[PDB]
RNA sequence: GUUUUCGGAACUGAGGCCAUGAUUAAGAGGGACGGCCGGGGGCAUUCGUAUUGCGCCGCUAGAGGUGAAAUUCUUGGACCGGCGCAAGACGGACCAGAGCGAAAGCAUUUGCCAAGAAUGUUUUCAUUAAUCAAGAACGAAAGUCGGAGGUUCGAAGACGAUCAGAUACCGUCGUAGUUCCGACCAUAAACGAUGCCGACUGGCGAUGCGGCGGCGUUAUUCCCAUGACCCGCCGGGCAGCUUCCGGGAAACCAAAGUCUUUGGGUUCCGGGGGGAGUAUGGUUGCAAAGCUGAAACUUAAAGGAAUUGACGGAAGGGCACCACC
RNA sequence: UAAAGUUGCUGCAGUUAAAAAGCUCGUAGUUGGAUCUUGGGAGCGGCCGUCCCCUGCUCGGCGCCGGCCCGAAGCGUUUACUUUGAAAAAA
């Protein structure tokens, strides 16, 4: 069943921090533990193993990403951003 | 006007008319038979073939698809024929 | 172009004889019964690199898969990843002419 | 008008009255249906089975050459495809426009299309759940669907 | 979408009334309406009319008199017995001279007097003055 | 006792025979395919002056702004001229009673991504359809919550005028906002104040897209074929003009027509004016609020279209020393 | 209660008077294209009106020379609709 309303993970913090800020960390922490398909291996392995810390546990390989997320949107605009720059230097 | 005759539409009008909106439905296109120069042999083709038709051996290509009718390749002779 | 070979793929995967897999696939081209070497383009790059090397000895050409092991298997009809793919015998589809 | 769209066009195809063989027509009912069965093995769709029929060998429709349609023609040999084709076409359309859709999510156009084909897909599927063509447990299911090109 | 087709049948021959054309082309034909259509041209309000049919829901092509006032159709066919059928001709036709109602019977289709002489009602179809 | 012909019940093999069994392919619909088309959508990229600011150079005493002024800037060099630089907006003229989109809405270039109408169709499927309580997607602006950015503009606020007073109009500054990203909100005179689908009922000249036909002209040039014009026809698309179709209280409407000659199908929704979209209950939302939604009481009118007057710090002509010059 | 076609099924209204949801999707609900048997015959009245026929497969007496005629019993897609009859308290 679906036991809460509208309170999801954050549900351990109780009545606990205020509602704003049981709101916004629910948006992080559902991210921060969520398992990604690693881009190399193909399985739904990328796991957080600390700050920054993205780990595979199938391939084994270790990723230097987000601290919440895998991927930074700030982070691929700017992989995508050198990519251009890259082939506009060097033609 | 009000006295028409319906029942024998002129074939000058008849052929204005949509092919639906006809008194009788009756399509537009027809057939081919379309020689290319390159060879001899006799094709049949469709007036509006939409897809692009090849000659045997290779020959040469015959048609374009375009928005109606397809576009023939200058110097093959067709002769539209009808059942 | 790509479409043409998922359509060529869904072709084969209905009526040519494939072999799904590494390990399976490595001894079909061993054997010389693969005809094409199909890899998807996340292979680890030891291994897209030894496949190739075996088909340079068995002169069976290789196709470079665009999308990663988990798109290549749902373009060959699977609900589990493929990483690379031989095909035996086309059957009746247009994939090795091209 | 369209269904799913306020264009009120009149454009199709219009049939003779005749529904006699061409007198030009040299194929008998046979050899066209080998011709069917070729083009059906090499993968191609009802539709298109027509289409080609029509413009290299010149038959008017398959109905009159031979006394049946080129579906039942395949399906009597057992070569017609399993599930059928506009329904076919509309899963790979489906599938199409919700893989655009997973990356550029702010196309609010392209989620109001994909609920236009997703209402078109069930109601496909529940016509051909009550002509049997479909098993009635049939389900089209987003996830499951692109392994069905 | 065309869900009565005898309702597209008269209002278009009843427009063309009003206009004052010659003769009218009406796009189906059913059976339905080339047996009203003989109901009406058995009393003298319509002309010889004629059906073109082809390999589909056929035309028709009605030669107009000017003796058609209005030939109406009632929807849906609501079931008329015989102990309220002169109540549907007192509140439908103009006058109890001329007019008729059009309704289907199991012996078939004919006007409301011919209905009261096999004695059999039935469904309503419509109605011509 | 027994086995059977015998009547019944059931099954299982080989047949024979049937005119051996599939209506049509909708000016219904879906889908395919063809060449197009479009300020449709998304992402990325590019360009343009302008505006503001800064740096430097020039020459200078005013510059701004207004009905008139002041607040404001200014020899610590303002404004103006030149050359540069940076930033964030915006996408002029071309731009139309043109196009596209379900509506909201959509306009520098180029690329990518998926979608679509209409047209063409001797393609396929064969009634799969129409409208739709519940339910769902989208939904200008403002507003809300987070980040980023903040040029211009500018609610609030401050001030200068005006005024009997102005906490307004006008002027000088100027916060939120205006911009982007990610979530909320679900309302607009969200208007054509006009549900959707279908049929029928006058012309006329245009216009946009597709197709078909046709003299001639002009481009490649080397003609056919393609473009650009020119003359038509077909489909549907935004519109216009015209009229005793017909309707309407009329204004007006080819739909607001085919309605006492009243019935094509189907949703929503109104019942004198107020009280009142209020109270209350429920529900949604972070909030603002949204949705649902009374009654007591009060009242003889409120209202629509049109007419004649009077009036106008409305316009156009004309007049008078009881008007002015 | 009629007047009230001011509750409108018969029978209202929704451009501006009260009024069409911002827009689309959509399930119940409602509504759904065309298409499968007409004609001929005997009789009667002045081409027209009316009648009958296009029913199939156990028992008996106008009987007659296994067959035929006739009478009765049974069976022959299903509803809606319509016609008939029954059964249907009085006041």
């Amino acid at each position: 069943a679906k036991r809460t309303k509208k309170v999801g993970i954050v549900g351990k913090y109780g009545t606990r921090y205020g509602a704003s800020l049981r709101k916004m960390v629910k948006k992080i922490e559902i991210s921060q533990h969520a398992k990604y398909t690693c881009s190399f291996c193909g399985k739904t392995k990328m796991k957080r193993r600390a700050v920054g810390i993205w780990h595979c546990g199938s391939c084994m390989k270790t990723v230097a990403g987000g601290a919440w997320t895998y991927n930074t949107t700030s982070a691929v605009t700017v992989k995508s951003a050198i990519r251009r720059l890259k082939e506009l230097k060097d033609q | 006007p009000l006295a028409k005759d319906l029942l024998h539409p002129s074939p000058e009008e008849e052929k204005r008319k949509h092919k639906k909106k006809r008194l009788v439905q009756s399509p537009n296109s027809y057939f081919m038979d379309v020689k290319c120069p390159g060879c001899y042999k006799i094709t049949t083709v469709f007036s509006h073939a939409q897809t692009v038709v090849l000659c045997v051996g290779c020959s040469t290509v015959l048609c374009q698809p375009t928005g109606g009718k397809a576009r023939l390749t200058e110097g093959c002779s067709f002769r539209r024929k009808q059942h | 172009s790509l479409e043409s070979i998922n359509s060529r793929l869904q072709l084969v995967m209905k009526s040519g004889k494939y072999v799904l897999g590494y390990k399976q696939s490595l001894k079909m081209i061993r054997q010389g019964k693969a005809k094409l070497v199909i890899l998807a383009n996340n292979c680890p790059a030891l291994r897209k690199s030894e496949i190739e090397y075996y088909a340079m000895l068995a002169k069976t050409g290789v196709h470079h898969y665009s999308g990663n092991n988990i798109e290549l298997g749902t373009a060959c009809g699977k609900y589990y990843r493929v990483c690379t793919l031989s095909i035996i015998d086309p059957g009746d589809s247009d994939i090795i002419r091209s | 008008g369209r269904m799913h769209a306020p264009g009120k066009g009149l454009s199709q195809s219009a049939l003779p009255y005749r529904r006699s063989v061409p007198t030009w027509l040299k194929l008998t009912s046979d050899d066209v249906k080998e011709q069917i069965y070729k083009l059906a093995k090499k993968g191609l769709t009802p539709s298109q089975i027509g289409v080609i029929l029509r413009d290299s060998h010149g038959v008017a429709q398959v109905r009159f050459v031979t006394g049946n349609k080129i579906l039942r023609i395949l399906k009597s040999k057992g070569l017609a495809p399993d599930l059928p084709e506009d329904l076919y076409h509309l899963i790979k359309k489906a599938v199409a426009v919700r893989k655009h859709l997973e990356r550029n999510r702010k196309d609010k156009d392209a989620k109001f299309r994909l609920i236009l084909i997703e209402s078109r897909i069930h109601r496909l599927a529940r016509y051909y759940k009550t002509k049997r063509v479909l098993p009635p447990n049939w389900k089209y299911e987003s996830s499951t669907a692109s392994a069905l090109v | 979408v065309r869900m009565n087709v005898l309702a597209d049948a008269l209002k278009s021959i009843n427009n063309a009334e009003k206009r004052g054309k010659r003769q009218v082309l009406i796009r189906p034909c059913s059976k339905v309406i080339v047996r009203f259509l003989t109901v009406m041209m058995k009393h003298g309000y319509i002309g010889e009319f004629e059906i073109i049919d082809d390999h589909r829901a056929g035309k028709i092509v009605v030669n107009l008199t000017g003796r058609l006032n209005k030939c109406g159709v009632i929807s849906p066919r609501f079931d008329v017995q015989l102990k309220d059928l002169e109540k549907w001709q007192n509140n439908l036709l103009p006058s109890r001279q001329f007019g008729f109602i059009v309704l289907t019977t199991s012996a078939g289709i004919m006007d409301h007097e011919e209905a009261r002489r096999k004695h059999t009602g039935g469904k309503i179809l419509g109605f011509f003055f």
